[PDB]
């Protein structure tokens, strides 16, 4: 209903390049990356958009008294300063907290692009050391006025402290221009997350058998297979995967049964493709459309789309007797026969369809992603080097 | 009123293509001036600082080369935006003080940069002395030509001391010349900075002779003259401190 501290929201634009729906949401990589950069979600079923690095949290909203309060010592701010959640009024100095690698986002010093004079470019960094980090909020509407409180869904200009500039949509950058630029909110998760022991989305985690699921190691395949393997897999950093949900807005709600969603290996990034001809597989990013890859999850063997806020957990970690089902073929999760029980999609298959869920949890996702990121950025050396 | 202008400003490359006509009509360099002059007009402060904070190579493009208009407003953007030596280093009217001994363009351009080029209060140094000790005599307006001629003897007080030696020697031989008043007034002006850097002197020696005997033959010849011969008198202790047109 309206915006409070810690409301897990997004930003997204609507670029109108040839009249087209070309849409995107703002992006912030780190952890290697001191630059920023754009997330289409336009074609969010055929290729659909990577989502846990783009969501902020607003750890912080002030006025501009506090902003000298800042600037009186020469940080700590009395722990609030204030409340509480504090409800967000136009006008206040918020600050942007990455959500994935806790860094906060700010207005750079340099001009890593066009000239195009003097402007500035968009990036995290460390500290709220100076004004360099926080936004100023003015409403970009004749509707509403300033100091009154912000609602679901409105259309805003941020505004940074220290260069005083726009938060401005390059033709293509992102940079701080001195041209208006509209960024509307989409309110993810929020709050709090809601009681303990829930599946809500965006969360990564695994799936008991008594065992878990599996993908195998690297130096391959391009690990394209899957298997099953009990042992200490829960502890390896290869057996994770994330409930990618559907939806950009409330994409972070409570998760029921019925809802179809997305899911993807958090260190491979070639999604969960169940290939519709014969059983499960593996494919790339692009394959993954709408009803090529999202997983149904239904209470029993047997066989909402719209809700605008969190919602009920239907479904907690210790009795989840889920059954995954795909959306089209209808096809149930069951096993065939180091070890190498093979996973199929089948109709009828055994009683082992009914397994159990199992939360992972901070670092091990915060380490997770740093995973990928290396590999990645250690085969592009490789082919530098092959070149 | 400089604060709300300058942000508006700023809220509705433009050198890369601006300095295009010079050839070729007197309009969009006055306009880029008067641009330049209104943004040259404004002293927290830092953040604004910053946002008129690279231009100092088309500055220097005008500050060498209609004209005296457009270098003055730079000069004034220069001295309030943006040390001594690196300040001193890019010689900004070296042509210009170079051109100001060459007297009608140039008849008002003269006084016109004899106010502008005080700003220079704060071997290119002996070579902007030396057209330094040109243009001083090279008018003897007459009251900002003296306000120049005290400035120039303030820069000789800054700074290495051979070009201090050198040019007490370049007024030793003009003084000459005259044993007019301005003259007069530069080597009263260097005799005055010779007897305070005395301590560093106290070649040299038979030069300072010729220097007293020319200061003894002119206090021996018994009002503008009374001053500079009462100032003499000075030049005489800086002999007595050291050692003991064209």
């Amino acid at each position: 209903q309206f915006l409070r501290t810690d409301d897990e929201v997004v930003l997204q634009c609507t670029a109108t390049i040839h009249k087209e729906q070309q849409k995107l949401c703002l992006a912030a990589e780190g952890f290697g990356n001191r630059l920023c950069f754009l997330e289409s979600t336009s074609n969010s079923k055929n290729v659909p958009p990577d989502l846990s690095i783009c969501t902020f949290v607003l750890e912080q909203s002030l006025s501009v008294r506090a902003l000298q309060e800042m600037l009186a010592n020469t940080f700590m701010m009395k722990t609030a300063q204030g409340g509480g959640h504090r409800t967000l009024l136009y006008g206040h100095a918020i600050l942007l907290r990455h959500s994935y690698s806790g860094m906060y986002l700010c207005c750079l010093s340099t001009s890593r692009s066009s000239t195009d004079k003097l402007a500035f470019d968009v990036g995290l960094q460390e500290d709220t050391t100076g004004e360099a980090c926080w936004w100023t909020i003015h409403p970009a509407s004749k509707q509403r006025s300033e100091g009154e409180k912000v609602r679901v869904g409105d259309d805003l200009i941020l505004v940074s402290v220290s260069s005083e500039r726009y938060l401005h949509l390059s033709y293509l950058h992102v940079d701080a221009a001195f041209q208006q630029t509209l960024w509307s909110v989409a309110p993810i998760s929020s709050g709090s997350e809601a009681a303990q022991g829930y599946l809500i989305g965006g969360d990564v985690l695994r799936l008991l058998h008594g065992e878990c699921l599996t993908v195998p190691s690297g130096e391959h395949e391009q690990r394209r297979t899957v298997h099953y393997e009990g042992g200490a897999v829960s502890v390896h950093a290869r057996s994770l995967w994330r409930l990618e949900t559907l939806r950009v807005a409330w994409s972070g709600s409570h998760i029921r049964w019925g809802q179809p969603f997305r899911l993807r290996h958090v260190t491979t990034g070639k999604y969960l493709s169940l290939m519709e001809d014969k059983s499960l597989l593996l494919m790339d990013k692009e394959k993954a459309d709408v009803k090529s890859t999202a997983f149904t999850f239904r209470s029993s063997k047997e066989k909402r789309k719209e809700v605008d806020g969190m919602g009920t957990s239907e479904i907690k970690y210790g009795d989840s007797v889920c059954f995954i089902q795909h959306i089209g073929t209808g096809l149930w999760l069951t096993y065939q026969s180091s070890i190498q029980r093979k996973a199929i999609m089948h109709h009828e298959g055994h009683m082992d369809d009914g397994l159990n869920l199992s939360r992972s949890q901070h670092e091990e996702s915060r380490t997770a992603r740093v995973i990928r990121s290396t590999v990645f950025l250690f085969n592009r050396f490789i082919r530098g080097l092959d070149a | 009123n400089a604060n709300v202008v300058v942000r508006l400003l700023i809220r509705r490359g433009l050198l890369a293509a601006m300095e295009e006509a010079i050839k070729i009509g007197n309009a969009i360099m006055t306009f880029y001036a008067a641009l330049i002059d209104l943004l040259g007009r404004c002293a927290e402060a830092i953040r604004i600082r910053s946002i008129l904070r690279g231009d100092l190579v088309g500055v220097i493009s005008i500050a060498f080369q209609f004209c005296p208009d457009h270098k003055a407003a730079m000069v004034l953007f220069l001295d309030r935006v943006y040390v001594q030596d690196f300040l001193l280093h890019l010689l900004g009217f070296l042509p210009d003080l170079r051109a100001a001994a060459s007297l009608t363009d140039m008849a008002l351009a003269l006084n016109r940069y004899l106010c502008t080029a005080v700003l220079p209060l704060l071997f290119a140094g002996t070579e902007h002395h030396a057209s330094l000790i040109d243009s001083l005599l090279h008018t003897v307006k007459g009251c900002s030509l003296t306000k120049a001629q005290r400035d120039s003897i303030e820069v000789c007080l800054l700074s290495r001391p051979s070009m201090m030696q050198h040019l007490l020697r370049r007024l030793v031989f003009d003084v000459p010349l005259l044993n007019k008043m301005p003259l007069k007034l530069l080597t009263n002006h260097y005799e005055r900075c010779w007897k305070y850097y005395c301590l560093p002197g106290g070649a040299s020696e038979e030069e300072l002779h010729l220097s007293r005997k020319l200061f003894w033959g002119i206090f021996d010849a018994l009002y503008e003259q009374e001053l500079f011969k009462l100032a003499l008198p000075c030049l005489s202790a800086v002999a007595g401190a050291l050692p003991p047109n064209f």
